[PDB]
RNA sequence: AGUAGUAACAAGAGUCUGCU
């Protein structure tokens, strides 16, 4: 008796067990190393599917361009970017046609939204490709960064302190014809370690002026940085996700607002909906299509993937769509909405970390670079890696391949889902006037197709018309991964639709573990993480009763927490088990302080301490809640009274890396730190509301430092001799501040 | 008062790069070098705690620790430790600390930890006070509303309550902007009268009047009763095939 | 203009100009009349506010004092509110509504001051109806002489507003003198241009038949659709087609499974050839340390031989292996204190792999290495399906007489919710916890978060970490199990992907020599021999060691630790499978789900058939699907998953009567194919794909 | 050797270990 759970699908649905399907319990697989042979592949894959275009060199960086789009029409179902321009701009004039004053709202929001919109956005959401570093910097670090070497050089309209103006300075540095930036370098020395007594190389990341051209300038402020997307489900093999850099940040959040301005009004377009959302439209449109008429409407559904999404659309496509989308509008909208498509369309690919190489006579190994990668010999690199730089080495500008054609992933995720929704619209019945139409629904590059006719070979018809409209605009649909059958059941981005029923499967499970910030945050993290589950992702009642459960044992297991009452024996269990013995009542304890758990389904959205606070004891709620505590930093009006547990400590943070002194570039972050620190003393409200103003930091906390003064000297809290040395301190400051 | 901030930035701008920084940036500017990190991140915060809390002194604390705790615990615990040659206001602590300040610490007066979490206590009073109905499978068809996550005050919209609070707790920080209704000044006066015998830091008084007068909305999946009552315990009353009919207390 | 701005005032004046102008977005090289017009503004308000003193008394001295004028004129708009409000605050003055020039202390007042090209009085006029419903004093100057205040009221001593007056027609005479005030009393959107560079940019960034950014930009905004898309249609090919090829479960082919050597183990522990050591009621003094329980579960087993190789590691040297269990227990036997780091052998050296990588260098340093070769990157050679993982599946469902998990309380259950939930969670605990799954759990589990605990803490140190699991019998008593030893590397983990070399050496009583493809990684002895009593007779069986060097990372060890959402994945699966009746029963469906004591599920395929199980079968079932999940979790499972769902999905569309097609079923062959390579699971899940293919093709004639 | 898989780790830039 061999033992199989596949035949589980013999007695119920395949819908109704399809989490069987998804092994997402085990690690999902990472990259080990470069991500050099991605981006390569990337790179030959976008300029062999559009290789039938117009070779050009760039009069600005020297990079060979492919231009596909307006060229040869495909000959065969291969991936194909030969995108024609007038067919894009005929389904965007429909799109319009079937939406009126949808361009022209979402175009009045855009500028209602550009014009109130300060740098502060550009230091939210995903990390950012420096082009300071050449490397990949967070956000608000690398802004300002940019905004340092912007102002250093003659370039301050970002001083006003709002998007556009930085845009306006961003276009305006391209003319520099030596840009002065702050690179780091390092020193090497070679120390014998003291405890393995080995001859290490010790690394002291410093920093240095340097002067980039303006072909070198514009080459990195035209990159995308590569790197391997790792932790991805669904797929054997790995593929390379872009970051951007700072120089075409804004645009592309200037152009996304307006396309999100787009899509919340389509209704045939699942971005940017949640999780019950999606849901809703996919009952949306299966009611819609199926409102039968005569004796027999056939209606099928494709569940249908693109293959090479990113590969095949250009940037001018997306060029042509920006500014038909913007018709009727001022010159100054449609030009900064149009330079993040040109800046993509010059684009540039940052090979990565380049490649370990390994000499066995000398037992070695050495990380080569990318750069380093040109001047080397073919006979040194393998078979796969051979060919990949045969391919590519027409393409290299000084360590980066031009990367013209295609887009990268997840860039212009809306426009991508504009484009395929205006493709889905042109399939109406009184705009085709045909045999057959069809509606449905557009991921970024997931959809679904359902197609009504009054025969099945109309209903080939509509997939044929479906499929080479999308041929026409450099969408290919996935043959191999896509199907279709009668409507009632269907998939969309891992929604299963069965007869009503909708399975939702697109997130992964989360461990419903220990957060790891400390004690109490984790506590109130884990309660929302499962609340949140429960509404949002469909998590069941037991499987969120279960999952209390696993959350409070790996709470206790994480903090050594556990219940005074236990046989445990952990490194804290004594100090527990004395408060364990002399506490009355038991249940007012926290898990923290080996109490019982008191959560369960009905009290999800109330926090521990406000949950046992009937049930404490006085002298114990007293040192929980002491104000005077230590471990919680206090801040200074004498500080003021604490409103916090004992259990919000801070742990020991460790950013050291091996065999590298870096107190050289790390000392700008506690200055900033230390001026954040002072700027809050002279204001009491700039950590509760941001400040504004474009005055600078110094001069303000000098204009309220003398008000402050002669106020409290005017109604009598401070002496004539301490407004005096207030004074004279402030024409120290600012006698030291001119000089 | 007013001398030794001034004495502080003073020393700072005898430095040359904390002067160079303190005038070329603006105040609007300092929102974006608030967040300048600068390091190597960790990827893994949860693995983190597990084999940092394995260590003997995980919690990063003051130096008034120092003398607010012992070295030793009653079972021989060290309950504190230095830093490699640090005489800085930081040092080292176990949570063995922790558990010996909850067991044998100093007990105070907690009267105002209520009223901050005025809302949590609340919430806490309309569940333990509730009546549960039969539960009723069916198919539930949850539509996604914009809805009250958090009611606030009435005669005060969201950008109005904002604008009491700011001058409440910060009256000499208000800008341009004025108290444009008859409820306004009243809830102004009240808050003034409340918060005046408070050692209490005014951002968390801030946050306090705010979740209490700013009204919050967010899209939400409904099917029933979209009542400020009834969205906070959305994962209690309904699911994907059922509903749990609930009549909270009031 | 602005040279005789530059030319004529005081630095100081210009200095708050040129704030002002670049604050309110202009420049003095583009403005000459209002830059020229802000500096005047400025100046007579600096000198209507300087040589102002109130003494310690309260009278206006005019020359250790403080001012009687506080300027709000000229500071940035953020700055100057903060001074009306601490003012506004300091008296009981409301606030005004714009703002205005100077606050006088003494007789407390917001002055404004106003100087225009033209007449005292209609500017006057202007700015008292602007500035109305307020009590700011007003002050109003020009070039002519004369001034209107508010009511014709002056604050100000006479002296300084002649001094301002004279001031005033002194510049006014010499900008008649420049010949610049002719055109001073006359004067009373957005843009985003394209730098050349970027234009340059922009015209190279088209459709290959423009040259100019401007012309397909208006060649965008003046198109009209005249049937582009089918003019395009008919000049395509017909070779670019999608065509539906009808979808049929009885004529698919099944999966082509590969061939080669069959397919090893490659679990981290042993699962089903596992033997353990026990303890019941430890009270050994230690009592929760583990190599405390491991001494206690040591000591309850005599029967120790002289260790031989009974089964060679074919890529290795066996004697090492030897030595290193000689080593380990002779360490036991001596050791001191909770934790036992052995001293680094030669042969410990080797099963570790310490001096394994070839020395890091920069590349500067190694230019001139001849033989520098790249890291070759191969795929997977590829395997064949064996027995022993079905084998292994078969024991994993089953039931033991161990309670293997232990949950933590809850909150009471008030809500009639709770109580469903709870009946739920209980009836799958009560089917789920005896099972082997749950075994594997509570070993990885420990496994890993004692590996991680060694790897964070001793990276220097070879330390032993041994496999220890606990457990309850069926009266409750505590059971202690030992497994084997893990002998931990050198951990300096960095990278997420950075290996942890280990060495584990587990206890067994299963011969290798009767299925040897299985164990090709081992290398076997035979460390004793055990007196088993059967139910009837006593047979005295041979004691293996399996000893492996393995390795893990930290993601695998930290996905390992967080192994008990495999019981959350199989409890969302039959809860998922209870809502879905419960949707369309419209009751609680949960007390016919699992009160079903008869054999109602096919689970199984025995040479008789396909044999069915009860709902608590095939919730072990589910269980130990997502235990082999988490323990053989590869790229290829999840590229077979995520391929082969789809033909489960189409499967399931035929069976509906829904009538499926396809685009390219041997590229969806191949796509499922290329991801079966050489794991054992992932061919075992092949195989279990390929029997449910022939049930539901048999199912339908 | 082993982990592993399209390229890497197998060290020298990324005083601690107790889950019934």
């Amino acid at each position: 008796m061999d033992v199989n759970p596949m035949l589980i699908f013999l007695k119920v649905p395949v819908q109704n067990a399809i989490s069987t399907t998804f092994p997402y319990t085990g690690d999902p697989p990472y990259s080990h190393g470069t991500g050099t042979g991605y981006t390569m592949d990337t790179v030959i894959r976008t300029h062999d599917y559009s290789s039938r275009g117009i070779w050009k060199t760039n009069s600005e960086t020297g990079a060979q361009q492919l231009n596909p789009i307006d060229g040869p029409l495909p000959e065969d179902n291969e991936p194909s970017g030969y995108a024609q321009t007038d067919c894009v701009l005929e389904l965007i004039e429909g799109l319009d046609r079937s939406h009126p004053g949808l361009f022209e709202t979402a175009c009045q929001e855009t500028i209602d939204a550009i014009q109130q919109t300060r740098v502060d956005k550009l230091t939210q959401g995903r990390q950012t490709y420096d082009w300071t570093l050449n490397r990949n910097q967070p956000a608000a670090t690398a802004l300002a960064n940019t905004i340092e070497v912007f102002r250093k050089n003659g370039y301050k309209l970002n001083e006003s302190g709002r998007l556009i103006d930085f845009l306006k300075d961003v276009l305006l540095s391209f003319e520099n014809d030596s840009m002065e930036v702050t690179t780091h370098f390092q020193k090497k020395k070679r120390i014998r370690d003291n405890h393995s007594k080995k001859m290490i190389t010790q690394r002291t990341i410093g920093k240095k002026r340097v002067k980039l051209t303006k072909k070198n300038y514009l080459i990195r402020a035209l990159t995308l940085n590569t790197m391997t997307k790792d932790a991805e489900r669904g797929k054997l093999k790995r593929r390379a996700i872009a970051t951007p850099g700072m120089q075409i940040r804004g645009f592309v959040y200037f152009v996304e607002l307006l396309a999100r301005n787009i899509c919340e009004r389509l209704e045939q377009s699942g971005l940017p909906v949640g999780g019950n959302e999606k849901k809703a439209k996919l009952a949306n449109v299966i009611k819609k299509m199926m409102a039968k008429s005569t004796d027999e409407e056939l209606s099928y559904t494709i569940t249908g993937d693109n293959t090479k999404w990113n590969e095949n659309q250009n940037p001018r496509i997306f060029l042509a769509m920006v500014l038909r989308i913007t018709a009727g509008q001022p010159e100054w909208f449609r030009d900064l909405l149009a330079v993040a498509p040109i800046m993509f369309s010059n684009k540039v690919a940052r090979l990565g970390r380049g490649y370990m190489f390994e000499s066995k006579s000398m037992h070695l190994r050495t990380q080569i670079s990318a750069e380093n990668l040109s001047d080397i010999n073919l006979r040194y690199f393998n078979e796969d890696t051979k060919k990949k730089i045969e391919k590519i080495r027409h393409l290299m500008v000084e360590g980066t391949a031009s990367l013209s054609p295609g887009m990268m992933m997840g860039m212009f995720n809306m426009l991508s889902t504009v484009l395929g929704v205006s493709v889905l619209n042109l399939g109406q019945r009184e705009i085709l006037k045909r045999t057959y139409w069809w509606d449905g629904l557009q991921s970024s590059d997931d959809f679904a197709l359902i197609i009504n006719g009054h025969f099945k070979e109309d209903i080939q018809q509509g997939v044929n018309h479906f499929y080479r409209t999308c041929k026409l605009v450099g969408i290919n649909m996935s043959q191999k991964k896509s199907y279709i059958n009668k409507t009632g059941t269907f998939e969309f981005t891992s929604f299963f639709y069965r007869y009503g029923f909708v399975a939702n499967f697109s997130m992964e499970l989360p461990s419903f573990g220990v957060a790891g910030n400390n004690e109490s945050a984790d506590m109130s993290i884990g309660t929302t993480v499962i609340k949140t589950n429960m509404i949002n992702n469909d998590l069941g009642p037991a499987t969120a009763q279960m999952a209390i459960q696993l959350f409070i044992k790996d709470y206790r297991y994480t903090y050594r927490c556990h219940r005074g009452d236990t046989n445990l024996e952990t490194r804290r269990t004594k100090s527990i088990k004395r408060l364990w013995t002399e506490t009355i009542s038991k249940a007012g304890l926290l898990v923290a302080d080996g109490g019982p758990n008191p959560y369960n389904l009905r009290n999800l959205h109330i926090p521990e301490v406000c949950l046992k606070w009937s049930l404490m004891d006085p002298d114990y709620r007293g040192r929980l809640c002491n104000p005077n505590n230590p471990f919680v930093h206090h801040m200074e009006v004498l500080e003021y009274d604490a409103v916090a547990t004992t259990h919000s400590w801070t742990p020991k943070r460790n950013r050291s890396i091996l065999n590298t002194n870096q107190r050289g570039i790390l000392e700008d972050e506690r200055i900033y730190q230390k001026c954040c620190q002072v700027f809050e003393k002279f204001f009491p409200s700039s950590t509760y509301r941001r400040p504004i103003g474009m005055a600078s930091m110094l001069d303000a906390m000098l204009s309220r430092a003398r008000i402050d003064a002669r106020i409290d000297l005017e109604s009598g809290r401070i002496s004539s001799q301490d407004f005096s040395e207030i004074t004279n301190t402030c024409k120290a400051i600012e006698a030291l501040k001119r000089q | 008062s007013g001398m030794e901030r001034i004495k502080e930035l003073m020393e700072m701008v005898k430095n040359s790069r904390m002067r160079e920084i303190l005038t070329t940036t603006s105040v609007d500017h300092m929102a974006v070098i608030k967040k300048y990190t600068s390091g190597r991140q960790e990827k893994n915060p949860a693995l983190r705690m597990k084999w940092m809390m394995a260590m003997k002194y995980p919690i990063s604390a003051s130096s008034r620790i120092r003398e607010m705790i012992p070295e030793k615990d009653e079972d021989g615990n060290t309950l504190w430790t230095n830093t490699k040659d640090a005489g800085s206001n930081r040092v080292l602590v176990s949570p063995n600390a922790v558990t010996w300040w909850n067991r044998a610490g100093p007990v105070s007066d907690v009267v105002h930890y209520p009223r901050v979490y005025k809302m949590y206590f609340d919430r806490l009073e309309r569940l333990t006070h509730g009546t549960f109905g039969p539960v009723k499978f069916y198919n539930q068809v949850k539509v996604r509303k914009r809805v009250d996550i958090n009611p606030g005050h009435k005669d005060l919209t969201s950008r109005e309550a904002q604008e009491v609070i700011m001058e409440v707790v910060f009256p000499n920080e208000v800008g341009a902007r004025t108290l444009s209704s008859d409820a306004q000044l009243t809830i102004t006066k009240e808050k003034k009268e409340e918060l005046k015998n408070c050692k209490i830091s005014p951002i968390m008084v801030a946050y306090m009047l705010e979740r209490e007068l700013v009204r919050r909305t967010r899209f939400l999946p409904i099917a029933g009763a979209t009542s400020s009552t009834y969205v906070e315990v959305l994962h209690l009353t309904q699911g994907t095939c059922w509903e749990q009919q609930y009549t909270p207390g009031g | 203009m602005e040279n005789f701005v530059r030319t004529n005032f005081n630095p100081m004046i210009l200095e708050r100009a040129e704030k002002t102008m670049k604050e309110y977005g202009e420049n003095p090289q583009n403005e000459g009349n209002k830059f020229a017009a802000i500096s005047t503004h400025m100046e007579v308000c600096f000198m209507y506010s300087d040589f102002h003193f109130i003494d310690l008394e309260g009278n206006t001295i005019v020359k250790m004092l403080k001012h009687r004028f506080e300027i709000i004129e000229g500071q940035e708009r953020n700055i100057a509110w903060t001074i009306v409000n601490s003012i506004c605050n300091m008296t009981e003055n409301s606030k005004p509504r714009f703002l205005p020039d100077l606050y006088d202390y003494k007789t407390n007042k917001f002055i404004e001051i106003g100087v225009t090209r033209r007449k005292v009085e209609d500017y006057y006029y202007e700015k008292a109806s602007k500035l109305k419903g307020e009590n700011v004093y007003i002050h109003i100057f020009s070039f002519d002489g004369e001034e209107m205040a508010t009511d014709d009221e002056y604050i100000l001593d006479e002296e300084s507003r002649a001094r301002i007056k004279t001031r005033l027609f002194v510049l006014r005479q010499e900008l008649a003198t420049a010949g610049l005030w002719d055109s001073f009393r006359q004067s009373e959107e957005e843009e985003f241009s394209y730098p050349p560079t970027f234009q340059r940019l922009a015209n190279q960034s088209l459709p290959p038949s423009f040259k100019d950014y401007h012309q397909f930009k208006a060649y965008v905004s003046s198109f009209k659709a005249n049937g582009n898309i089918e003019a395009k249609l008919g000049a395509m090919s017909e070779k670019v087609n999608a065509q539906i090829e009808s979808f049929d479960p009885r004529t698919i082919r099944e999966l082509e499974l590969p061939e080669g050597k069959f397919c090893t183990q490659r679990s981290k522990f042993l699962l089903m050839d596992a033997m353990k050591l026990s303890v019941l009621n430890p009270a050994h003094e230690g009592e929760g340390i583990p190599m405390k329980d491991a001494k206690a579960c040591l000591d309850t087993f005599w029967g120790w031989k002289k260790a031989t190789i009974i089964k060679k590691h074919e890529k290795g040297v066996n004697t090492n292996y030897l030595m290193i269990w000689e080593q380990l227990l002779e360490s036991i036997k001596e050791m001191e204190g909770k934790f036992l780091n052995l001293k680094k052998t030669n042969h410990l050296k080797w099963g570790l792999g310490e001096g394994q990588a070839p020395e890091k260098m920069d590349f500067e340093d190694c230019k001139e290495v001849p033989d520098l070769f790249q890291y070759k990157s191969e795929p997977p050679e590829k395997r064949k399906l064996a027995s022993w993982i079905q084998s292994e599946f078969n024991k994993a469902s089953e039931l033991t007489n161990s309670n293997w998990i232990e949950f933590d309380e809850l909150g009471n259950d008030v809500a009639p919710i709770e109580h469903i939930a709870s009946r739920r969670r209980n009836f799958f605990t009560a089917e789920v916890s005896q099972c082997r799954a749950s075994e594997y759990i509570m070993k990885a589990v420990y496994i890993n978060t004692a590996l991680l605990n060694s790897s964070c803490t001793a990276m220097e140190e070879y330390q032993v970490i041994p496999i220890i699991t606990k457990c309850r019998d069926t009266s409750g008593q505590r059971r202690t199990n030992l497994y084997g030893f893990i002998i931990k590397g050198r951990s300096h983990l960095r990278n997420d992907t950075d290996v942890v070399n280990f060495i584990s050496l587990e206890f067994s009583l299963t011969d290798p020599r009767n299925e040897i493809h299985k164990w090709e990684k081992y290398c076997v002895l035979e460390i004793g021999d055990m007196e088993i009593r059967t139910s009837i007779s006593t047979i005295m069986k041979p004691v293996y060691l399996y000893v492996r060097t393995n390795g893990t990372s930290k993601i695998k060890m930290k996905w390992g630790m967080e192994m008990r959402r495999c019981l959350l994945q199989s409890l969302q699966q039959v809860e998922s499978m209870i809502e879905a009746e419960s949707a369309v029963k419209e009751k609680d469906m949960t007390e016919p789900f699992f009160r079903n004591r008869e054999n109602d599920w096919p689970i199984g395929e025995s040479p008789q058939g396909i044999e069915k199980g009860t709902i608590g079968k095939v919730c072990r079932v589910l269980l130990a699907k997502s235990v082999f999940n988490s323990i053989y979790a590869s790229a290829q499972l999840e590229g077979f998953s995520a391929e082969s769902r789809k033909l489960l999905l189409l499967i399931q569309a035929f069976r509906d009567n829904l009538d499926p097609g396809t685009f390219d079923l041997k590229g969806l062959y191949e796509a499922i194919e290329e991801c079966i390579i050489n794991d054992p699971w992932v061919l075992l899940n092949a195989s279990w794909f390929n029997s449910f293919l022939k049930a539901v093709q048999l199912s339908m004639g």
